[PDB]
C-alpha cells in the first residue's frame, strides 16, 4: 500500500490488498458499472443462470452428435434463448457456451433496452427516468431497473401518458395535441 | 405492428448479414467433419486454431423455399390482391379480372386515390400475402408487379405477346379449381428465385385430377405463361387452352414491398452494359 | 406565461392548428374572423362548434386556427374539428371537468367527428 | 433525338440500334416520334446533357 | 428478324473464337511446358 | 382448451399455428365456435368446438388484441385492441363483415350488454365508452379516472396523485338488466356506475 | 492397416475401458469418452500440418505443484513398470524421455497438464 | 450496325406447337412442379433423463425471468389413459358434490 521497495516487493511478492483471485478480475463490479446495476447480487443471480445454461449445454454435448434428443433439445434452447433475447443469433450450438453471458441478460434490461431504443440518453439516465415512474410496457407501469425485455415485449416500451417527457418531446416537434392530455 | 415489423425485418436482415459474414466457419467446420469422416489430415490453419475444435465438440449436430416463404409456405393458403395501375381502361380492368380468376385465393381492388404506402399498409395489417399491380398502355397491358407482403420482395415483369380470353370468343366459363402446375428451365438460382415467388401464390396441394393446369416455360428469359385444361384419352392426352396468355419479362426484382424503392435491389436487368445479350437470367 | 392549449383537426390533406387562451371572445381563422370562412354555404359546418354548446363559453377565450393543406370542404372540417377538441381541452385544463365532459358528451352526440377523425382506409376484401 | 434521320421509316428500319453519346454513354433508339419526322426516343445509361452528340457507329 | 440472326450469329462467332484461343493456350501450355520441365529437371541433375 | 364439467374431461384442445399464447377467449352463445386472442398475435384465432380445426383466423387489428366478447343475442363478435380501436365482425353467414369503431386511446376490457345493443369498453385514459354496436356511433361515457384509489408503492418515488400506474379499469362487466357497470383494475377501488346517467353509485375499498 | 475404425479402435480402447458389452462407435459414445475421443481424433489429424509449437499446448500449472504432480506420476510408472518387473508380465515399449502411459494417465488426464516427455530435456 | 438487346419473340404457330407436347409430356408423366401440403440404452437413457431434469428446471427459471412473456412449446400429440370411475371419486375432498356420472361415456363403454 506504500509501494515497496526492491527488496520487500521481491521478499511479498502475492501481496494484494485490492485485487485477490477469489474477485475473478472484479468482474461483477465491472459488468454493474456498465449496464448500472443498483443491487451487488444481480451479477450473481445472473451467474447462475448463466451457469444453468452452460452446464446443460456441456452435458447436451455430451450426447453422441446424431440423435434427435440432442438436436431437438439443443435447437429448443437456442430457440427459447433467441427469442428471449439473452442470444443474439440461433445459428451454431457454440452460443450455447461462447456466446451465453451476463453481460447478454444484462444488456436485456430495461435501462439498456431504453437506451438502444434512443428513449434515454444514457443508461444511468433511463435508470432515472423509470424510477420516476415515466416507462410502460404494454399498458401498465414498470418501476424497477431490473425487468428483462424479451424481443417480442420491447416493441411495447413506451412512456406513459401525462409524462413531461412526452410532452416535451411533443411539443418540441409542435406536434402536442393537448385533447388526448399531451 | 408498425415497430414489430420494422425490427423484425432488423433483426432478418441481421442475421443474414451475420449468415454472410461467419459462413466461412460453417465451410471449415465442414472440412473438419469430413476430415473425422475420412481420416485425412487437416490443414494449418484448421490445426493450429484451438478454439474452433473445442467449438466443434458443441457444433457436430449441426445440419427449396427461402427465407421469406419460408416460413409459412405449405402451412397456409395465400391471399392476393390484384388492383390495376390508376384510372385504369376498361381492357386492363378485363385484364385484371382475368389474372384474379388465373390465381385462386385472389381478389381485386378497384384503384384510384389509393396512394401506394397507405394501400400497402391496409394490406399488410388486413392479412393479405400478394399483391398484384397492373400497368397498361392503351388498353394492351404492359407490366405485372408482385409484391409478397411481411416485407418481402417485389418482382416486376413486362408483359409482351398477351391475348385475353375477353377479346377471344365467348368459349364458357372457367374453371377455378386449384390447378396443376409446369415450370421448364428455370436452371439458375435467379430461375429458383423467381419460381418461388411465382408459386407460392397458388394454393398448396392441388387434387391429382385436377383437371387445369397453367405453365410457366422459360424461354430465353421470356416465361410464356399459357393455361390449359386436359382430358386423358385413350391414346395420349387433349390439351385445350383457356384464359390468357402472354410472355412476362423480368426486368427487376427487389426486396422490400412496393412503396419505398429504397430496397435492396437483388437483381435488375443491365441493359446498356456490353456483354447485355450474351447471356440469360443475366 | 398565458393559460394556452394547442389542438390539431385532420380531414383528407388539410390540417388545422388551433391556440386557444383565455381573453376577450376573438374566434380568428388564418388571420381573418370566423365570419369570412369561404365557401360560405359551410360556415355553419365551421360555426356549429360554437352554436352546438352556446357563445357563453367562447366570451372568456379567444381562438386562432391557422389552416394549411386540402381543399375547401377539408379545410372546414379541419376548422371545425380543431375548434370543438380545443374548446374541450381548454375546458379540460383550466377549466372544471363537469365542463369539459358536458361538452364531449354534446359534441359526442351530434357527431364525434368533430372530436376523432375517420383516418386510415380502406378494408381488403 | 432530333437529326441523325429524315423519317420515321427510317428509324422504323433503324430501332432497337445501340446508340452512345461522345461521352461513352451508351443507349438504344426505341421508337420513333410521331410529329416531328425524324425525331425519335432513345434511352440510355443515365441523364444526357443538351451538350452531347449521339452516335450510331454504322459500316 | 435481322436483329435476333445478326445477335445470334455473333455471339455464336464470340463463343467459337474463345473456344479456339482457350484451347490453343493450354494446348501450348501443356504440352511444350512439360518439355520445359524435363529440361529443367534434367539440368538440375548437373 | 374445453372441459366437460359432468364427465370432467379435458375433451377439447385448440392450438394455433404459430406459437403464441393466448390472453383472452370468447365462445358462440350456440357454442359452435370458441374464440381467442393473443398480446403478441394482433389475429384473432377462431375454433369450430365440433371438430376441432382452426375455422378462421381474422385480422385487422394493429395492435394486441386485448379482449374479446359475443353478443349473446345476435352473436356479433366484439373485439379491441391496444391500436386505440374497437372492432365489430360479423363471422355468420356469408358477410365476413368488419366494422372498426376508433376510440381516443388503446383499449383494455371490452364488455357486451345482455341484449347485444351496445358494448362497452374500458380505456387507458380512464374511461368507460358506451357504443351503439348496429349503428356505431357513441352512445355515452364515464370518466372514471378521478374516482379511482391508486395508493404508493413502498418502492417507488413518485406520489399517489402523479402516479400512472393505476387510473384505469383493466376489467369491466355489465350487470344483468344492461343497466350498471362494475369496474376494477390495479387498484384498491371497484367502482360501479348506472350507464344511463353515467355517475359513480359506489365505489369500494 | 488403411482400415479406419479399426485402427480409431484400437488407440482409443484405453479410454473407453477407462470411461465406460461395451460400445465404442459413434452414435453410441456417451459424455467423457465422447469429448476425449474426439479431441483425440482432432489432436491426431491436426499433429500432421500443424505446427508442434501450436499444436499441444500444455495447461498453464505453476511450477511447484506441477513438478510435484510429475513426481508422483514417474513414481507410480516406476513401481508400475517395476512391479511388473518383478513379475512376468510383457509390457509395451516406450521412447527413451517419454512417459509411460498407463491408467492413471487415461483416468487423471494428466498429460495435457504434464505433457508426453520433458520437452526442455528432449530439447538438450 | 450492331443492336442492344434481343427482340420480343413471335409467337407462331411452331412455338405454340412445341410449348403444347412440352406440357403434353409433363401432363401425362404427372411432371407437376406443384406446391406439396406441409428403448435406446439404459447409460443413453439416463444420460436423457439427467438432461431432461436440467432442461425442465432451466426452462422454468427463464420463464419466470422473463416475467413469463414467453413463446411456448412446439406440439405434443401425446397419449392419456383414463380408467373410469365416479366424479364423485374425481372431485375434492369437502362435504358436497357437483356430478355423480361416470368418466367414461356410454359410448366408451
Amino acid at each position: 500500500v506504500r509501494k515497496l521497495k526492491h527488496h520487500e516487493q521481491k521478499l511479498l511478492k502475492k501481496v494484494d490488498f485490492l485485487e485477490w483471485k477469489q474477485d475473478q478480475g472484479h468482474r461483477d463490479t465491472q459488468v454493474m458499472r456498465t449496464y448500472h446495476i443498483q443491487n451487488r447480487e444481480d451479477y450473481h443471480k445472473y451467474n447462475r443462470i448463466c451457469g444453468d445454461i452452460r452446464r446443460l449445454a456441456n452435458k447436451l454435448s455430451l450426447l453422441p452428435p446424431t440423435d434427435p434428443f440432442r438436436r431437438k433439445h439443443e435447437q429448443l434452447l437456442l430457440d427459447k434463448l433467441y427469442a428471449m433475447g439473452v442470444l443474439t443469433t440461433k445459428s451454431k450450438i457454440s452460443d450455447l457456451e461462447n456466446k451465453v453471458t451476463v453481460s447478454a441478460i444484462c444488456r436485456r434490461r430495461l435501462p439498456v433496452i431504453m437506451h438502444r431504443l434512443k428513449m434515454a440518453e444514457t443508461i444511468q439516465d433511463a435508470v432515472k427516468f423509470i424510477e420516476q415512474g415515466h416507462v410502460r410496457v404494454g399498458p401498465n407501469l414498470i418501476n424497477d431497473p431490473a425487468y428483462l425485455v424479451t424481443r417480442n415485449m420491447e416493441d411495447y416500451v413506451t412512456w406513459v401518458d401525462n409524462s413531461k417527457i412526452k410532452k416535451t418531446l411533443l411539443r418540441y416537434r409542435n406536434q402536442i395535441d393537448d385533447f388526448d392530455f399531451s | 405492428m408498425l415497430r414489430r415489423q420494422a425490427r423484425e425485418r432488423r433483426e432478418y436482415l441481421y442475421r443474414k448479414a451475420q449468415e454472410l459474414q461467419d459462413s466461412q466457419l460453417q465451410q471449415k467446420r465442414q472440412i473438419i467433419k469430413q476430415a473425422l469422416a475420412q481420416g485425412k489430415p487437416l490443414p494449418k490453419e484448421l490445426a493450429e486454431d484451438e478454439s474452433l475444435q473445442k467449438d466443434f465438440r458443441y457444433d457436430q449436430s449441426l445440419k427449396q423455399v427461402d427465407d421469406e416463404y419460408a416460413a409459412t409456405s405449405g402451412i397456409m393458403d395465400p391471399r392476393i390482391i390484384v388492383t390495376t395501375s390508376r384510372d385504369p381502361s376498361t381492357r386492363l380492368s378485363q385484364f385484371a379480372k382475368e389474372i384474379k380468376l388465373l390465381f385462386p385465393n385472389a381478389v381485386r381492388l378497384n384503384r384510384g386515390n389509393y396512394v401506394m404506402p397507405n394501400l400497402v399498409d391496409a394490406c399488410k395489417k388486413s392479412g393479405t400475402t400478394d399483391l398484384v399491380v397492373l400497368h397498361e398502355h392503351r388498353g394492351v397491358p404492359t407490366s405485372l408487379t408482385i409484391s409478397h407482403f411481411p416485407h418481402g420482395p417485389t418482382a416486376q415483369f413486362s408483359l409482351h405477346n398477351v391475348v385475353m380470353r375477353h377479346d377471344i370468343i365467348n368459349a364458357g366459363n372457367q374453371s377455378e379449381v386449384n390447378p396443376h402446375l409446369i415450370f421448364d428451365n428455370f436452371t439458375t438460382a435467379l430461375g429458383k428465385r423467381v419460381v418461388c415467388i411465382l408459386k407460392h401464390l397458388f394454393n398448396a396441394g392441388p387434387k391429382k385430377d385436377s383437371e387445369r393446369v397453367i405453365t410457366f416455360a422459360n424461354r430465353g428469359d421470356f416465361i410464356s405463361v399459357r393455361q390449359h385444361v386436359y382430358v386423358r384419352t385413350r391414346e395420349g392426352v387433349e390439351i385445350a387452352e383457356v384464359g390468357p396468355r402472354f410472355e412476362m419479362r423480368l426486368f427487376e426484382l427487389r426486396l422490400g414491398t412496393l412503396e419505398n424503392k429504397d430496397a435492396d435491389v437483388e437483381w435488375q436487368l443491365r441493359r446498356f452494359i456490353r456483354t447485355a445479350n450474351k447471356k440469360d437470367y443475366l | 406565461a398565458v393559460p394556452s392549449v394547442q389542438t390539431f383537426g385532420k380531414k383528407k390533406s388539410a390540417t388545422a392548428v388551433a391556440h386557444v387562451k383565455a381573453g376577450k371572445g376573438l374566434i380568428k381563422v388564418n388571420g381573418s374572423p370566423i365570419t369570412l370562412v369561404e365557401p360560405e354555404i359551410l360556415r355553419f359546418k365551421v360555426y356549429e362548434p360554437l352554436l352546438l354548446v352556446g357563445l357563453d363559453k367562447f366570451s372568456n377565450i379567444d381562438i386562432r386556427v391557422r389552416v394549411t393543406g386540402g381543399g375547401h370542404v377539408s379545410q372546414v372540417y379541419a376548422i371545425r374539428q380543431a375548434i370543438a377538441k380545443g374548446l374541450v381541452a381548454y375546458h379540460q385544463k383550466y377549466v372544471d371537468e363537469q365542463s369539459k365532459n358536458e361538452l364531449k358528451k354534446a359534441f359526442t352526440s351530434y357527431d364525434r367527428t368533430l372530436l376523432i377523425a375517420d383516418s386510415r382506409r380502406p378494408e381488403p376484401k | 433525338i432530333k437529326d441523325m434521320f429524315s423519317s420515321a421509316m427510317e428509324v422504323a428500319r433503324f430501332e432497337g440500334a445501340q446508340i452512345k453519346t461522345v461521352s461513352g454513354i451508351r443507349g438504344e433508339i426505341k421508337r420513333a416520334l410521331s410529329k416531328p419526322e425524324g425525331h425519335y426516343r432513345a434511352a440510355f445509361e443515365d441523364k444526357i446533357l443538351m451538350s452531347d452528340i449521339v452516335i450510331l457507329r454504322s459500316w | 428478324f435481322e436483329a435476333r440472326q445478326r445477335i445470334e450469329e455473333k455471339n455464336k462467332e464470340s463463343s467459337d473464337y474463345h473456344a479456339k484461343m482457350a484451347h490453343i493456350v493450354n494446348t501450348i501450355n501443356t504440352e511444350e511446358g512439360a518439355e520445359k520441365n524435363k529440361y529443367e529437371r534434367e539440368r538440375k541433375l548437373r | 382448451r374445453a372441459w366437460d364439467l359432468i364427465r370432467y374431461r379435458n375433451f377439447r384442445t385448440f392450438t394455433g399455428t404459430e406459437r403464441i399464447q393466448f390472453n383472452c377467449l370468447a365462445v358462440d352463445p350456440s357454442g359452435e365456435v370458441v374464440c381467442a386472442g393473443s398480446l403478441d398475435n394482433f389475429d384473432i384465432h377462431v375454433w369450430s368446438v365440433q371438430t376441432g380445426q382452426l375455422l378462421d383466423a381474422l385480422s385487422g387489428h394493429e395492435g394486441p388484441v386485448s379482449c374479446l366478447s359475443f353478443s349473446q343475442e345476435n352473436s356479433v363478435l366484439a373485439s379491441a385492441s391496444w391500436d386505440k380501436t374497437i372492432r365489430i365482425w360479423s363471422i355468420f353467414g356469408r358477410s365476413q363483415q368488419v366494422e372498426p369503431i376508433e376510440v381516443y386511446s388503446d383499449v383494455l376490457a371490452l364488455s357486451m350488454r345482455p341484449d347485444g345493443k351496445e358494448v362497452a369498453v374500458s380505456t387507458l385514459k380512464g374511461q368507460i365508452s358506451i357504443f351503439n354496436i348496429e349503428d356505431a356511433k357513441q352512445v355515452g361515457n364515464i370518466d372514471c379516472r378521478k374516482d379511482i384509489i391508486s395508493g404508493r408503492f413502498n418502492q417507488d418515488r413518485f406520489t399517489a396523485k402523479n402516479s400512472e400506474r393505476s387510473k384505469f379499469f383493466t376489467t369491466i362487466h355489465y350487470s344483468f338488466d344492461g343497466m350498471a357497470i362494475v369496474a376494477g383494475g390495479n387498484n384498491n377501488s371497484i367502482c360501479l356506475y348506472d350507464v344511463p346517467n353515467e355517475v359513480l353509485l359506489k365505489r369500494f375499498i | 492397416q488403411n482400415d479406419l475404425e479399426l485402427q480409431q479402435f484400437l488407440r482409443e480402447s484405453h479410454l473407453l475401458s477407462a470411461f465406460n458389452g461395451i460400445v465404442y462407435q459413434d452414435d453410441q459414445v456417451i459424455g467423457k469418452a465422447r469429448s476425449r475421443t474426439l479431441e483425440m481424433r482432432l489432436n491426431r489429424l491436426s499433429r500432421v500440418n500443424g505446427h508442434q509449437d501450436k499444436i499441444n499446448k500444455l495447461e498453464k500449472v505453476p511450477m511447484h505443484i506441477r513438478r510435484g504432480m510429475i513426481d508422483k506420476h514417474v513414481k507410480r510408472i516406476k513401481k508400475y513398470e517395476q512391479e511388473a518387473a518383478e513379475g512376468g508380465i510383457v509390457l509395451s515399449k516406450v521412447k527413451k524421455g517419454q512417459f509411460r502411459k498407463i491408467e492413471s494417465t487415461y483416468k487423471k488426464d494428466i498429460e495435457r497438464r504434464i505433457g508426453g516427455s520433458i520437452k526442455a530435456r528432449d530439447k538438450e | 450496325f450492331d443492336r442492344t438487346a434481343k427482340p420480343v419473340p413471335v409467337i407462331t404457330s411452331e412455338v405454340t406447337e412445341s410449348l403444347e407436347d412440352m406440357i403434353r409430356r409433363r401432363i401425362q408423366d404427372s411432371n407437376f412442379d406443384d406446391l406439396q401440403r406441409r428403448a435406446l440404452s439404459e447409460e443413453l437413457q439416463k444420460a436423457h433423463s439427467e438432461i431432461s431434469e436440467l432442461y425442465a428446471n432451466l426452462v422454468y427459471k427463464l420463464d419466470v425471468l422473463s416475467s413469463v412473456h414467453f413463446v411456448p412449446k412446439p406440439a405434443s400429440t401425446s397419449l392419456e389413459i383414463r380408467v373410469e370411475t365416479p366424479t364423485i371419486s374425481m372431485e375434492d375432498a369437502q362435504p358436497l358434490y357437483m356430478s355423480n356420472a361416470s368418466s367414461l361415456a356410454p359410448q366408451e363403454i
